[PDB]
């Protein structure tokens, strides 16, 4: 059935004309198939036989029991205007509101049920080949939205929105989601009258030309939908299958982090950090990537968790929204969102370093941020946060932190591991502590170098360093002073690089050196770190410079 | 009744920016506002054959929700039209002792937009959880926030203001976007009266109107050195570092006498008397910082840049410059806290932007000390201006916080 819906006007991209792709010849069986499909389509008004003056063409083919006609609109799609991008995201099951009754209608032949702008039909012309070009072929054109054309999804959705409006207007109880050529209808009517309202909507759509599945012919729960399983009281993902392989390609790993990512929206604890590190060798999708020990342990732990089954619940707007976050170690975080205490709407992870060096509080605040953005998209509000960090810890951090930060309303939940500041630098020099003047240097050519110090108690030292950079040596100088000092030390450096990295107070790094410094700073009681401009003869600094340069 | 033709730059296609997701509360506010704008003819629903999009936000300028459209992308793509083809900044406005800002953006809704250009004003009200395709509109009249609107309405504005500039030749009126900047040298109470006359003159000619500034007091903050009773080695090292930094800017600064006080390898906490030569050198350095810099001129073709630093305790420092080290203006903003970091940054950005508008007639590109997504999420919760400057997010921690302090 074709629609008395009005048509959307369509233009080609300015300065382009219609496609003229020649028709490849076909086997006499495929040619008979198209003749019978095209005459059945001609009868229903979906296409019309055209004169000889149409200069356009698009190749057509056949394939299979039932033969199906397929047209290659690649060249026309390159030439037609842009449309309002159809919906990219999809509804997230954790955002669906709980409903007593739910129905799934598949609109059949959806695109072919919608008229196509008159002036644009000429550019859809195609041709059924004649046997051995003995005579001319049969010219046809479309009068409805072709399958595979660029405009069809957006104009069909447009048309379907308009069609539904009058029925929605006189039924403010029913809720209709549209998605592709489907509609999902929910209500809290008695299943009897809900079966009635469904039958009305079916007839409304059948008047606008939209066939819909006979009741007692329409899908039943649980629904396999976009990788999900939707039961009437709960949802979960479809079963995930992680391959066992002796070797792993770049492509194999991408497929693996993919499925785990997917699993993490309801399976708490999924980790992908060590696995995704492997792909920093972005190369041919064929390059075999030897696995790490940490990547073996990660993947093994994931299989453990995937062994038990999990489910999420649906959303009730009257209940609060709540997010809890727990540390997972090695910079990986995990979170749940729920309204009632063990009934999760969904879960997820957060592991990004986004920088070489970070610390736990910064990562926790980033995790709260990712949840906040996700809650808005999914429910249109932000949750209350339950977080394993005390107000004193977070207040001290966000107050000293040079960057601006938004602290949601949250409550301390006492569930170790808690988030803490493993150390804090002094804000004022330390009296009675030895003052180390540090420096390092390397030859930018030979990459050999040295780190050393000169203190106020008269101690001096120089350590030789191989295959290093000026930057690494400047941290090495600081590391040396930590190693050789008592529990309180004032260090003075001329290195803005090294100052910046320590003042940021990381507790975790990709650098082996920086991890070592961190271990030292924790064991100290008081460290003060101070900066002076290089090569200005300050004193302390001047002597280490002369030392380390000789 | 007749519309002014409007064109985009050569070979430039309209904006296709993504709509940011919104809280249910902001969506319901947008749907009410737009349902009424549709009844009044100001916007109309659009179909899938329009691929253009500009982001929209709900804010409060009061208790009543207001709609704000980010026409930054559409503005860049029309700019010849409204910067060259049409509209002029006066240099005396920064000099007046009072300046009042008047929202006159509602005047634009009296003027039809070129029917061939309306498709470029498309915008989308998003749905929650991608439940439905957003609601899509375009504009029938001149929109607030498009640089074309003041340029098209200019002639009408000149006619309506010409009486008033006759009576008050020494009052300065500058238009930027949806606002009018009105500067007098009058006593404050006379000033607010002169402002009221203009509002009444505006209203009785059919221009509804709903903030006073004092550019007299603005300045470039001079660099300040500590004054202590007893200095330690650490204080002299900080002092030598800051002065070292300041001499990329002021040439005459000297550190020889100061750093001599540190010759040798001394404990950081050790008290160092300020010798006389050192003290006189420091005293000379405090006088050098009193003056301003020498060769620092605004170039109208180059972008203005604003850097901002968090100083803790509600203080934020900022500098506006076009080339590094060559500050056109610097400042410190303070907050009488019930406040938070994002409220404070968001407020500071609007002050700096107003100040920049008054002084030069354009808005600077901000280097903001905040995580992008945190900014993208909360900036509307305190935004009251009707314009939106460009920004980017600096993730390098300024170690120069101490210096501009
Ligand atoms: C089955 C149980 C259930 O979901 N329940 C009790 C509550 C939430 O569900 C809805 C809620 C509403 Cl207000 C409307 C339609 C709904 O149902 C779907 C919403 C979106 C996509 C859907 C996709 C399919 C398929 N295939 C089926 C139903 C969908
Ligand atoms: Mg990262
Ligand atoms: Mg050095
Ligand atoms: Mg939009």
């Amino acid at each position: 059935p074709i629609s008395p819906i009005e048509t959307v006007p369509v233009k080609l991209k300015p300065g382009m004309d219609g496609p003229k792709v020649k028709q490849w010849p076909l086997t006499e069986e495929k040619i008979k198939a198209l003749v019978e499909i095209c005459t059945e389509m001609e009868k229903e008004g979906k296409i019309s036989k055209i004169g000889p003056e149409n200069p356009y063409n698009t190749p057509v083919f056949a394939i299979k029991t039932k033969w199906r006609k397929l047209v290659d609109f690649r060249e026309l799609n390159k030439r037609t205007q842009d449309f309002w991008e159809v919906q990219l995201g999809i509804p997230h099951p954790a955002g669906l509101k709980k409903k007593k009754s739910v129905t799934v209608l598949d609109v059949g032949d959806a695109y072919f049920s919608v008229p196509l702008d008159e002036d644009f039909r000429k550019y859809t012309a195609f041709t059924i080949p004649s046997i051995n070009n003995e005579t001319p072929g049969i010219r046809y054109q479309y009068n409805v939205l072709p399958q595979g054309w660029k405009g069809s999804p957006a104009i069909f959705q447009s048309s379907m929105t308009k069609i539904l409006e009058p029925f929605a207007a006189q039924n403010p109880d029913i809720v209709i989601y549209q998605y592709m050529d489907d509609l999902y209808v929910g209500s809290d009517l008695e299943i009897g009258q809900h079966r009635t309202k469904i039958e009305e909507l079916r007839q409304h759509l059948l008047r606008w030309g939209l066939t819909t599945p006979d009741k007692k012919h329409q899908k039943e729960p649980p629904f396999l939908w976009m990788g999900y399983e939707l039961h009437p009281d709960k949802w979960t993902v479809q079963p995930i299958v992680l391959p066992e392989k002796d070797s792993w390609t770049v492509n194999d790993i991408q497929k693996l982090v993919g499925k785990l990512n997917w699993a993490s929206q309801i399976y708490p604890g999924i980790k992908v950090r060590q696995l995704s590190k492997l792909l920093r060798g972005t190369k041919a999708l064929t390059e075999v990537i030897p696995l790490t020990e940490e990547a073996e342990l990660e993947l093994a732990e994931n299989r453990e968790i995937l062994k038990e089954p999990v489910h999420g619940v649906y959303y009730d707007p009257s209940k609060d929204l709540i997010a809890e976050i727990q540390k997972q170690g090695q910079g990986q975080w995990t979170y749940q969102i729920y309204q009632e205490p063990f009934k999760n709407l969904k879960t997820g992870k957060y592991a990004r370093m986004r920088g070489a060096h970070t610390n736990d509080v910064k990562q926790l605040t980033e995790a709260v941020q990712k949840i906040t953005t996700e809650s808005i998209v999914i429910w249109g509000k932000t949750p209350k946060f339950k977080l394993p960090i005390q107000k004193e810890t977070w207040e001290t951090w966000w107050t000293e932190y040079w960057q601006a930060t938004w602290i949601p309303e949250w409550e301390f939940v006492n569930t170790p591991p808690l988030v803490k500041l493993w150390y804090q630098l002094e804000k004022e020099p330390i009296v009675g502590a030895e003052t180390f003047y540090v420096d390092g240097a390397a030859n930018r050519e030979t990459k050999l170098g040295k780190a050393g110090y000169v203190t106020n108690k008269g101690r001096q030292k120089v350590v030789p360093l191989t295959n290093t950079t000026n930057q690494k040596t400047e941290l090495q100088a600081i590391y040396l002073a930590l190693q050789d000092s008592g529990l309180e030390v004032n260090i003075v450096t001329d290195s803005q690089y090294a100052l910046g990295i320590i003042q940021a107070q990381p507790d975790k790094s990709e650098s082996e050196l920086v991890n070592q410094i961190i271990e030292q700073l924790i064991k100290k009681e008081k460290v003060y770190l101070a900066w002076v401009p290089a090569h200005k003869g300050i004193g302390g600094n001047e002597q280490v410079d002369k030392l380390v340069s000789a | 009744i007749e519309t002014v033709p409007v064109k985009l730059k050569p070979g430039m296609d309209g904006p296709k920016v993504k709509q940011w997701p919104l809280t249910e509360e902001k969506i319901k506010a947008l749907v009410e506002i737009c349902t009424e704008m549709e009844k009044e003819g100001k916007i109309s629903k659009i179909g899938p054959e329009n691929p253009y999009n500009t982001p929209v936000f709900a804010i409060k300028k009061s208790t009543k929700w207001r709609k704000l459209v980010d026409f930054r992308e559409l503005n860049k793509r029309t700019q010849d039209f409204w910067e060259v083809q049409l509209g002029p900044h006066p240099a005396g406005l920064k000099k007046k002792k009072s300046v009042t800002v008047l929202d006159v953006g509602d005047a634009y809704f009296s003027v039809p937009l070129d029917e061939d250009f309306r498709k470029y004003t498309a915008f989308t009200i998003p749905s929650i959880n991608n439940e439905t395709p957003g609601i899509r509109y375009q504009y029938n009249v001149l929109p607030q926030g498009w640089k074309g609107s003041p340029a098209i309405f200019q002639s009408s504005m000149t006619k309506i203001l010409e009486p008033f500039k006759k009576q008050n030749p020494d009052i300065v009126i500058y238009q930027y976007m949806d606002d009018l900047y009105v500067g007098s040298d009058l006593e404050i109470g006379q000033h607010r009266t002169k402002i009221e006359e203009l509002r009444q003159h505006l209203l009785r000619w059919g221009l509804t109107t709903p903030y006073e500034l004092h550019p007299d007091k603005w300045t470039v903050q001079p660099i300040v050195l500590p004054e202590k009773d007893s200095w330690t080695v650490n204080d002299i090292q900080k002092l030598v570092g800051k002065l070292n930094w300041a001499s990329q800017i002021y040439p005459g600064i000297k550190v020889r006498q100061l750093s001599k006080l540190l010759r040798g390898t001394k404990a950081l906490t050790e008290v160092i008397p300020l010798t006389e030569e050192a003290e006189l050198e420091l005293a000379e350095n405090r006088e050098i910082l009193k003056e301003p810099v020498h060769g620092v001129y605004y170039d109208p073709s180059k972008d203005l840049i604003a850097e901002i630093q968090k100083q803790g305790q509600g203080q934020w420092t900022y500098q506006i410059y076009q080339e590094p080290f060559k500050n056109l203006k610097t400042g410190k903003y303070a907050r009488m806290r019930h406040t938070n970091d994002v409220k404070q940054l968001t407020e500071a950005v609007q002050k700096i932007t107003t100040e920049s508008i008054v002084i030069w007639g354009k808005t600077p590109k901000f280097k903001l000390p905040i995580q992008k997504e945190t900014w993208e999420t909360w900036w509307t919760e305190y935004w009251q201006a009707t314009w939106i400057p460009e920004w980017e997010f600096v993730n390098t921690p300024p170690l120069v916080k101490l210096w501009y302090q």
